[PDB]
């Protein structure tokens, strides 16, 4: 099997950002990294000024400026996910703008573990070395120096296995480090000197001090102030050579600080984001001595108002704060000195689109053209919404829930979409449960809750506990034109809801909409107990027809030839639409692993767990059973499957990577008939949550899937023919020598499949983004890359053009 | 000794052992011949690790798969001239059996291929956002658990599942659930005694679980530690009913039996007079069981109690032996024993196992 | 040899497990005889006994050899029986 897998929209979510001056000495510039994606603005008071936007071979992991003394502007330092490091700098020549590799090297060791809490980067203020923290147990050093174009690095033992948090101080003579760490008899924090010519560490400026058991991030207060800031749960305190202070702020106790930004160079103001969208200020008091000498006096903390849940904070001229938002969009928020009518300084003034994370998705013909749109689950919590792409090229519309959307299906005779949703409460006094915000579940037209007391729990006391969160599930029917939402059904106390399908069932007329629940309980690992409930929306409401009751969780449905075939657990059970409105077992069918994916084409079904095991089944008439026709077990984490053809299975496994497993075509043998052989591998570089046939255009390339990841970015695969793929494949790797990549990073290394103990080659696919990179080059580059192999460059132009057509 | 995996390696086969070893279950050998001494002894000064062979049809001497075994102990006793090794070893790690070739001296060597132990990483590691990368080391029980789920799986809300379905495939959530089950039939299990590595645990856990042979096999086939923490789970949870090997079907007793009546677990090894191991698995009440002889004192496993011989009411097949009490003041007056080998692990009223 | 010989190692053989309550003695004597069994009939009175008792004579070992592991005295009973068949026509020449 070949594929051709291609990018439709880039990613959104945004994972980074930093403020400089890297495109000039007097402009200030604002850095944005979106997973592979490097974009560059230049702040003017208007706005942001687009100015350079660049792709990299790699998820960009580390993204820091600094300037060193011989460096007439900043230089931008990258680290990627595969370890791949690199000096970038800005060039300009009049009217071309490049970004140029001073120095690259890949920095990954060949033993140790990744460390508990991932990469951290951190440069030294006085640029004399770049600090990384990969493994636990070390301490990598790439010595900063003018001749170090190979990035040469040096570890040094680090006894403190624990690292929660490490950076580089200020004012120190010689490279000093501060970090926290845990050990058995708690968390402290610690300092230590770094001499890159003895390799080693010497002793810190100030001894070791215990820390809030909750202590989470560190941060080095520059000049005049000097030492660091360790934060936690509930508490915010100072640290230097001779002095320490500390405040227990009780407006941060509701939720955890997790990112950061310096405002004034000097330290004195500090903004500070939660996971909630709350945004603080920290004021670092001065007392001044009269040699000019500074203090820190106290420490204060104030609320300023809420913004979208903040991934990265950054400071911009003038009140304006850039905030970097993996959960929702992104924003440019206006920090006024006098609150409004509502009690806030924060108001927005733009807002970034962000589809990131995608959990589920759907193509439809809305306005009955030809055209399909996508519709997807976006976002979480207040976050939460609703986005429809058309076919500037992607015209894309939101629709606010401020609540979790999960799963999406569009009824055709209904005019509307059903959306499984999630709203968290928490328990109050009154002995009920009270919601944090109005949200699309609270704010229907009409709404509707369920009855069952024929499904009452057994070992379920029901004494939830207080000031406890819970998650209320429900089912909401949307307007497929006005989107709006017309009604809202929540499901029983303690119900999950986990599948969702519209469809019409046997000789019944009405298509209904099914969803499969689990009886979640904190007493019970694996649920027991669960529903099948099938609904008819009529009368602008949802009202229930039948309910199923079964033993376990209903992790996925699916329609199978006028049938409903559901999975329970291990168990993949089919059922039959009687005359009388009612599901009756057909016949069931136990499997060896966990049925969460089902997928079906035709009379034979594909049935997957977390951990990559696939197994295929046939349902036979005669049998009046289902019978496993092949199967591979390679255990790794799978987040999504789908079939291509009869043939052909395409996946989603971990380390950001896409698989094609294959039929044998039955060479006289039984045991490889029930193999599945792995034709294709591929590091796409994005976690795929949703893979959906359909496509968004109005036949070179046969089939068209299309898929729906974490960070936003939504791909398309094709099939391609034998002949095709072999000439595609070649002028990959005619590209490769030509097209310069950032950071010198091969593109053989980038899309090779990866995992943490296991490296091999892509095949059976396509980089699509880079075929249609080809086209964008210069005339004479264009002929360079087809020199041999009776192919012109104006014939290959038409072949790229008329893949570009696909999305 | 840990070699690396997906390599063909070639490893010295100890003629008489035909056996299924689990990796770390103790095999106490003692050789004698002088062919079995000069090869065991080559080892010592080179890599200390012998291959244990396992018959699928052990009528017809066909080997298709085999667990290492590293030497971790040597005595040499110099009884009667004659040489007697006495050596203690541990399997270490399985491997599957290509091509056995014969010397001329009296020794096979087989290159066998060591299948890879699947180490998997952390469910959220591809997932979790840098931001919440801080939150991730818990500070140093039911309602503990809750806390545990809702911090390392919070990032759950970014992908198709929730957070109690990663659970289930975590392995420290796994082994605790394993535990808790473990501690139902022995009240007098030590935390210190199971390993703490999810490696480690499984195969120790699948050569405590009373299953038959077949089962065993299939424990060794997996090749992830979460998979097979999973299936041992799964087994624990619907093979309640311990049916005769023979019969099939003829039940004999139940899960909610087993107890561990000494501190060695409710299904130890122990040798009878003759030199055959028994693992012997102890449970309250029994069906379908005929007594054949009288008691005997002789040779009793368990102190102040006499065996009687027990078998199949319906095919005959010995089962195992009942336990009965000499002094009228000793607690469990009357239990079972029963030998694994003749026991089979069934589903009662068809499902199947999980992965 | 071999008929008067399995004859009085049964005898004997009896006398150690059924009188002196000696399972380890009965083992000793019955164990050479059937070791030489297993080395194969050299004269035609032997090969003669190899036909008629060898069978019967091989299953009452493996009965024993299920005693030894299984430790169910029904077991050694079987081989009695077995042993007292071919005794009992070994007798009646
Ligand atoms: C003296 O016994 C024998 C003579 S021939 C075989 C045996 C034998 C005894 N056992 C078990 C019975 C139960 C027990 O507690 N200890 C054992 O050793 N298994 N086989
Ligand atoms: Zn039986």
């Amino acid at each position: 099997s070949y594929n051709y897998v291609v990018t439709a929209q880039k990613p959104t979510a945004v994972n980074g950002c930093v403020t400089g001056h890297f495109t000039s000495a007097e402009d200030l510039n604002l850095l944005i990294a979106k997973n592979t994606r490097l974009e560059i603005y230049v702040v003017t008071a208007e706005g942001l000024r687009p100015v350079k936007e660049v792709g990299m071979y790699g998820k960009i992991a580390v993204m820091e400026l600094f300037r060193p003394k011989g460096e007439s502007k900043d230089l931008l330092f990258i680290l990627t996910a595969k370890y791949n490091a690199c000096i970038l700098e800005y060039k300009q020549s009049g009217e071309s703008i490049d970004i140029i590799t001073r120095a690259h090297g890949n920095v990954q060791d060949r033993i140790g573990r990744p460390s508990e809490t991932g990469i951290i980067g951190i440069i030294d203020p006085e640029c004399r070395m770049i600090g990384l923290r990969l493994y636990d147990g070390l301490f990598k050093v790439i010595p900063l120096d003018r001749d170090n174009k190979e990035l040469k690095a040096f570890n040094i033992r680090l006894e403190e296995l624990h690292v929660i948090d490490v950076k580089f101080l200020y004012g120190c003579q010689a490279p000093t480090i501060c970090f926290v760490y845990q050990d058995p008899q708690g968390r402290h924090v610690k300092t230590y000197e770094v001499s890159l010519r003895e390799k080693e560490f010497n002793k810190g400026p100030w001894k070791q001090e215990n820390v809030e058991a909750e202590a989470s991030m560190v941060i080095a207060v520059p000049e005049p102030f000097g030492g660091a800031i360790i934060i936690g749960q509930e508490s915010i305190t100072y640290h230097n050579g001779d002095k320490y202070l500390a405040i227990a702020p009780p407006i941060i106790k509701q939720s955890t600080i997790v990112c950061h930004n310096r405002v004034d160079p000097n330290g004195s103001r500090y903004l500070l984001g939660d996971m909630e969208g709350r945004l603080f200020m920290l004021l670092l008091e001065k007392e001044e001595q009269m040699d000019g000498t500074v203090t820190l006096k106290d420490l204060r903390v104030e609320l300023l108002g809420e913004t979208s849940i903040a991934e990265c904070l950054t400071y911009l001229d003038n009140g304006v704060v850039f905030v970097g938002s993996r959960l929702g969009d992104s924003q440019l928020v206006k920090l006024n000195v006098d609150s409004n009518e509502q009690g806030s300084y924060v108001v927005a003034m733009e807002t970034f689109t962000n589809l990131g994370p995608i959990v589920d998705m759907c193509v439809v013909d809305l306005e009955r053209q030809g055209q399909g749109q996508l519709v997807t689950c976006s976002g979480a919590f207040k976050e939460g919404s609703l986005r429809i792409i058309r076919n500037q090229k992607l015209h894309i519309r939101t629709v606010p829930l401020y609540e979790s959307p999960r799963k999406i299906c569009y009824q055709e005779v209904s005019q509307c979409f059903g959306v499984l949703s999630s709203r968290i409460e928490v328990q109050d006094t009154s002995g009920g449960t009270t919601a944090l915000r109005p949200s699309a579940s609270t704010q229907a037209l009409s709404s509707s809750v369920s009855s069952s007391k024929l499904f009452s729990s057994s070992t379920a006391p029901h004494e939830t506990s207080f000031g406890e969160e819970v998650e209320v599930h429900n089912l909401l029917i949307i307007d497929q034109h006005t989107f709006e939402v017309l009604h809202a059904h929540q499901f029983l106390q303690n119900e999950y809801a986990l599948s969702l399908v519209s469809c019409k069932l046997g000789k019944d007329p009405n298509t209904y909409f099914i969803v499969g629940t689990a009886m979640v309980y904190p007493e019970e690992a694996e649920p027991k107990q669960g529903r099948i409930v099938v609904f008819q929306y009529s009368d602008g409401k949802l009202q229930t027809v039948a309910e199923k009751e079964v033993k376990g969780a209903v992790y996925s449905m699916v329609e199978f030839n006028g049938k409903l075939l559901a999975s329970i657990n291990s168990t993949v059970r089919l059922y039959e639409w009687t005359t009388e409105k009612e599901l009756r077992t057909e016949c069931n069918h136990y499997n060896n692993i966990m049925a969460l994916y089902l997928k079906t084409k035709g009379d034979f079904i594909l049935v997957g767990d977390l951990m990559r095991s696939v197994l295929l089944l046939a349902y036979k008439p005669m049998e009046g059973n289902f019978e496993e026709i092949a199967r591979d077990f390679n255990p790794n984490w799978m987040s999504a499957v789908e079939i291509l053809d009869d043939d052909n299975f395409l996946g989603a496994e971990n380390a950001f990577n896409l698989f094609v497993c294959q039929k044998d075509s039955a060479a006289t043998t039984d045991e490889e008939r029930q193999h599945l052989q792995e034709v294709g591998l591929f590091h796409l570089g994005e976690f795929v949550n949703v893979f959906c046939h359909g496509s968004l255009v109005m036949t070179p390339t046969q089939g068209s899937v299309l898929f729906g990841t974490v960070n936003g970015m939504i791909g398309l695969v094709t099939s391609l023919s034998e002949s095709w793929y072999n000439l595609l494949l070649d002028m990959q790797n005619r590209l490769n020598k030509v097209i310069k990549s950032v950071g010198k990073i091969e593109h053989s290394f980038w899309r090779s499949f990866h995992t943490e103990r296991k490296t091999e080659p892509a095949t059976g696919f396509i980089d699509g983004d880079l075929i249609e990179s080809f086209l964008d080059i210069s005339r004479p580059k264009m002929q360079e890359v087809v020199a041999n192999l009776e192919a012109t460059a104006d014939d290959l132009i038409k072949v790229v053009e008329e893949l570009t057509r696909i999305h | 000794t840990l070699h690396d995996d997906d390599s063909c390696q070639v490893i010295p086969v100890l003629p008489q052992v035909m056996m299924i070893l689990i990796p770390g279950q103790t095999l106490p050998l003692q050789l004698f011949h002088p062919q079995e001494v000069s090869m065991v002894r080559n080892l010592i000064q080179k890599d200390r690790t012998f291959a244990v062979l396992a018959y699928s049809n052990v009528q017809e001497r066909e080997a298709q798969f085999g667990t290492t075994a590293e030497i971790y102990a040597y005595r040499e006793e110099q009884d009667f001239g004659i040489e007697i090794v006495k050596v203690k070893a541990i399997g270490r790690q399985r491997f599957k059996v290509l091509e056995l070739r014969t010397q001329s001296d009296g020794i096979q060597q087989a290159k066998v291929q060591i299948l890879p132990e699947c180490v998997l990483p952390s469910t959220m590691s591809a997932v979790q956002l840098e931001s919440l990368n801080k939150c991730q080391i818990f500070p140093s029980s039911y309602k503990w658990w809750q806390k545990y789920q809702k911090r390392k799986f919070h990032c759950a809300n970014l992908t198709s599942w929730p957070r109690w379905l990663y659970s289930l495939y975590d392995a420290e959530t796994l082994m605790d659930r394993i535990k808790k089950q473990l501690r139902e039939w022995d009240e007098n299990l030590k935390d210190d005694s199971l390993p703490s590595n999810p490696i480690d645990f499984s195969y120790r856990v699948a050569a405590c679980l009373p299953i038959d042979d077949v089962l065993r096999i299939q424990l060794l086939k997996i090749g992830s530690a979460i998979q097979r923490l999973r299936c041992e789970l799964d087994i624990m949870n619907k093979c309640t009913s311990l049916c005769c090997k023979q019969c099939q079907e003829t039940e004999i007793t139940t899960k909610n039996e087993i107890f561990s009546l000494s501190l060695c677990g409710p299904m130890a090894a122990y040798v009878n007079p003759h030199g055959y191991v028994h693992e012997t698995l102890t449970v309250y009440k029994a069906c379908n069981l005929n007594l054949i002889g009288r008691p005997s004192t002789e040779h009793s496993w368990f102190p102040g109690y006499a065996w009687t011989v027990a078998q199949c009411k319906i095919c005959a097949s010995h089962i195992g032996w009942k336990f009965t009490a000499t002094k009228k003041d000793m607690s469990p007056q009357k239990f079972w024993g029963l030998t694994r080998s003749a026991l089979l692990p069934t589903i009662p009223d068809k499902v199947i196992l999980c992965l | 040899l071999w008929h008067e010989m399995w004859h009085e190692g049964l005898e004997e053989a009896s006398r150690l497990y059924f009188g002196e309550r000696n399972v380890k003695g009965m083992f000793e004597v019955l164990e050479p005889l059937h070791a030489m069994m297993e080395r194969g009939p050299q004269t035609l009175k032997e090969t003669s006994f190899n036909q008629a008792y060898g069978r019967d004579l091989m299953e009452a070992q493996e009965w024993c050899r299920k005693y030894m592991k299984s430790g169910n005295v029904k077991d050694l009973t079987q081989a009695w029986d077995l042993y007292y068949h071919v005794f009992r026509r070994i007798s009646k020449q």
